[PDB]
RNA sequence: UCGCUACUACCGAUUGGAUGGUUUAGUGAGGCCCUCGGAUCGGCCCGCCGGGGUGCCCUGGCGGAGCGCUGA
RNA sequence: GACGACCCAUUCGAACGUCUGCCCUAUCAACUUUCGAUGGUAGUCGCCGUGCCUACCAUGGUGACCACGGGUGACGGGGAAUCAGGGUUCGAUUCCGGAGAGGGAGCCUGAGAAACGGCUACCACAUCCAAGGAAGGCAGCAGGCGCGCAAAUUACCCACUC
RNA sequence: GAAACUGCGAAUGGCUCAUUAAAUCAGUUAUGGUUCCUUUGGUCGCUACUUGGAUAACUGUGGUAAUUC
């Protein structure tokens, strides 16, 4: 079927060379995987050796990570926004390794607001009466001062991370193949690569 | 054709032929595992239900 | 033709040093695998049908191992093509006996009956030194011997002697200028000598010079470097001749002079 | 030079033939992958009986309903 | 004791790479390139490195020191015949490596196969049929037809080597 | 202890030289860029006095000119 052998190629004078065998199993096709999003499906492929390997299909949940606080969460990924290699890959809605995706903000706002008893970008305050300055503003006369003031100075999200939280979505590059290990995990942008991939956004559509 | 008949209640086979196409419309154009009643293929079929489970073609 | 792994090996390709004839059949023993290489390892049937002439054919040997006399390290082998090794120590105690497989002198290994109190530990040398899961030194010795906790002031090339009943290195020497060593590979497969002297090629084959006891100096890799002894001290009982290798002017000067034909 | 016999190679209408090797364009068996498909086969949940307990429950069996969920 | 088992190391390998080494031919002097040719960035796929393949860029790469094309009654080597010194010719063939199972192609199982003493199609042959259907691969050992100037028994045995 | 389920082997060996001209191959080196049944050595603790249904062989009825159907 489809092959990865050498022997196809012309040689580096631009020669013609001549077959001298049929095509081994050692050098396989096995077509991509074209990973879109929706509910799971990962099936699982036999290679050289046994080592089963998993090749997903429609995945809709990622484990990503923000590396300024070190605090990674299960998240669900929402779209996919710029893609470096090419352009139909996001007409299609496939994701791929160095993929720029959309996620859901709300469990790093959680850990957040716990960690450092501060909001994130918040409009105005009446949902947070009956419940959440319950958390914020927890009712404790201990540690309250002394740990959540050392929490403080250090709880300066920059500009256009604190930007992101308000519409509810973030901005993440995958790390990971999901064509060979099934999963789509990554890391949220930050500094000079946010500003670059929004700037190459930007510019691209519209 | 010709018939397999098997009661798996108490483990006995038994052929039968049967010529007349009569009798033998209540099975065309059922597929296998489809019960039916045999109370057409004679007077000593009366309150007997059938299920189909397969045959073979001519040339076997 | 050749999709897997080959289990056949002819009379001709067989290693020299098993010293066979080219006229009983087209195939040889083929080792299995073990710890010991394939070109540098020693079959039981061989060393029991055609050094000891026990066994008379290939059903004898089996036949022999197939009643549990034959142990090679303490434990007891049964298949007959199991790879023995340098320094390995076979036990017959039905007949009271236990040999030692050391080059002699001249790249082929000798019968070399040893005292029942030597045979209890064997030397080793360290090819690996690697860490394991929670901070655990392993060694890795040239017979595929994993030792778990060593003392971490021993490193690589070095030897070890270890008990064949329970592992657990006992006592170690260290490769340094001065000390004795038989070379196990190369040319000069058999020679016993110290070292005096270690040249360094970063990035390849770092070469080690020896200097016999009678003034004779040659060299090798130190992929062929054994040391076998503190410094003109074997900790092993050496065989006839302790790696001499007499040229075949004084040889022949001493098979006729002595006259060496029977008794 | 012309003439006789014999042998060899050449040009050539025949728009020759045989065997092939590439090859535009068109079709395209079969396997593999993906998205569907759903012949059939079971389990779960409710009465009567047999076995155990407190009119009901548990294993099982029977006829069945809802065939509702459901797995291959 | 037997068996089984995730992982690491060892053994037996397999695969992909480095440097150097080749018969005749110019009545073969320029070749290669969206039908990847040489390189760059991101990826897909693969056991892994890699234009292996895709997207976007750059315009490169080889050659008189013989590239590119053609021929070989060319499998390579260890080796064989001849030989004052130098050389010339041979190597289908018992050891090592490669390739193939009528010709191509595609797969299942498996640690390991693109396996043919496995499977699925097309082409070429060819067997049985109750004409609906079924079955095939000796460049394995014997044997047979054909081809030729040209090459053996349809024998006995696992006693030896494995 | 037949048969049958299960495990393993059948990728070795044997044969031939059609293809193949920096291709194979040979000496030399590299996997710090990979996989490896088996062998040898290391590793084995974060209704339980033992669970479920269902197929062979076997018994019995058959189909086809014909097969290891
Ligand atoms: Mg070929
Ligand atoms: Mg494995
Ligand atoms: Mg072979
Ligand atoms: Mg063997
Ligand atoms: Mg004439
Ligand atoms: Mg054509
Ligand atoms: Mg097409
Ligand atoms: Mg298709
Ligand atoms: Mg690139
Ligand atoms: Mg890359
Ligand atoms: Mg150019
Ligand atoms: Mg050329
Ligand atoms: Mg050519
Ligand atoms: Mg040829
Ligand atoms: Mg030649
Ligand atoms: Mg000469
Ligand atoms: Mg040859
Ligand atoms: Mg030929
Ligand atoms: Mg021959
Ligand atoms: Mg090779
Ligand atoms: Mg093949
Ligand atoms: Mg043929
Ligand atoms: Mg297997
Ligand atoms: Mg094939
Ligand atoms: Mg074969
Ligand atoms: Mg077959
Ligand atoms: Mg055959
Ligand atoms: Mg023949
Ligand atoms: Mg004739
Ligand atoms: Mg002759
Ligand atoms: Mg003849
Ligand atoms: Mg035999
Ligand atoms: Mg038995
Ligand atoms: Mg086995
Ligand atoms: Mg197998
Ligand atoms: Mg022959
Ligand atoms: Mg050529
Ligand atoms: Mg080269
Ligand atoms: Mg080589
Ligand atoms: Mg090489
Ligand atoms: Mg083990």
């Amino acid at each position: 079927g489809i092959s990865r052998d050498n022997w196809h190629k012309r040689r580096k004078t631009g020669g013609k060379r001549k077959p001298y065998h049929k095509k081994r199993k050692y050098e396989l096709g096995r077509p991509a995987a074209n990973t879109k999003i929706g509910p799971r499906r990962i099936h699982t492929v036999g290679v050289r050796g046994g080592n089963k390997k998993y090749r997903a299909l429609r995945l809709d949940v990622g484990n990503f990570s923000w590396g300024s606080e070190c605090c990674t969460r299960k998240t669900r990924i929402i779209d996919v926004v710029y893609n470096a290699s090419n352009n139909e890959l996001v007409r299609t809605k496939t994701l791929v390794k160095n993929c720029i995706v959309l996620i859901d903000s709300t469990p790093y706002r959680q850990w957040y607001e716990s960690h450092y008893a501060l909001p994130l970008g918040r409009k105005k305050g009446a949902k947070l009466t009956p419940e959440e300055e319950e958390i914020l503003n927890k009712k404790r006369s201990k540690k309250i001062q002394k740990k959540y003031d050392e929490r403080k100075k250090n709880a300066k999200i920059s500009s256009l991370l604190e930007e992101q939280f308000q519409q509810g979505k973030l901005l993440a590059c995958i790390a990971s193949r999901p064509g060979q290990c099934g999963r789509a995990d990554g890391y949220v942008l930050e500094g000079k690569e946010l500003e670059f991939y929004l700037r190459k956004i930007k510019a691209r559509k519209g | 054709m010709k018939l397999n008949i098997s009661f798996p209640a108490t483990g006995c086979q038994k052929l039968i032929e049967v010529d007349d196409e009569r009798k033998l419309r209540t099975f065309y154009e059922k597929r296998m595992a489809t019960e039916v009643a045999a109370d057409a293929l004679g007077e000593e079929w009366k309150g007997y239900v059938v299920r189909i489970s397969g045959g073979n073609d001519k040339q076997g | 033709m050749a999709r897997g792994p080959k289990k056949h090996l002819k009379r001709v390709a067989a290693p020299k040093h098993w010293m066979l004839d080219k006229l009983t059949s087209v195939f040889a023993p083929r080792p299995s695998t073990g710890p010991h290489k394939l070109r540098e390892c020693l079959p039981l049937i061989i060393f029991l049908r055609n050094k000891l002439k026990y066994a008379l054919t290939g059903d004898e040997v089996k036949k022999i191992c197939m009643q549990r006399f034959i142990k090679i390290d303490g434990k007891v082998r049964a298949d007959i093509t199991y790879p023995a090794g340098f320094m390995d120590v076979i036990s017959i105690d039905k007949t009271g006996e236990n040999f030692r497989l050391i080059y002699d002198t001249k790249g082929r290994f000798a019968v070399h009956r040893i005292t029942p109190e030597e045979a209890k530990y064997k030397l080793c040398k360290v090819r690996k030194i690697f860490v394991g899961t929670k901070g655990i030194p392993h060694l890795v010795t040239h017979d595929a011997r994993t030792i778990r906790y060593p003392d971490p002031l021993i490193k690589m090339n070095d030897t070890i002697q270890i008990d064949l009943e329970t592992g657990k290195i006992t006592d170690f020497i260290k490769f340094d200028t001065g000390n004795l060593c038989m070379v196990t590979g190369g040319a000069n497969l058999g020679r016993i000598g110290v070292i005096t002297n270690r040249e360094r090629h970063p990035g390849s084959f770092d070469v080690v010079h020896v200097k016999d006891a009678n003034g004779n100096s040659f060299a090798t890799r130190l992929s062929n470097i054994f040391v076998i002894g503190k410094g003109n001290k074997p900790w092993i009982s050496l065989p006839r001749g302790k790696g001499i290798r007499l040229t075949i002017a004084e040889e022949r000067d001493k098979r006729l002079a002595a006259k060496q034909s029977s008794g």
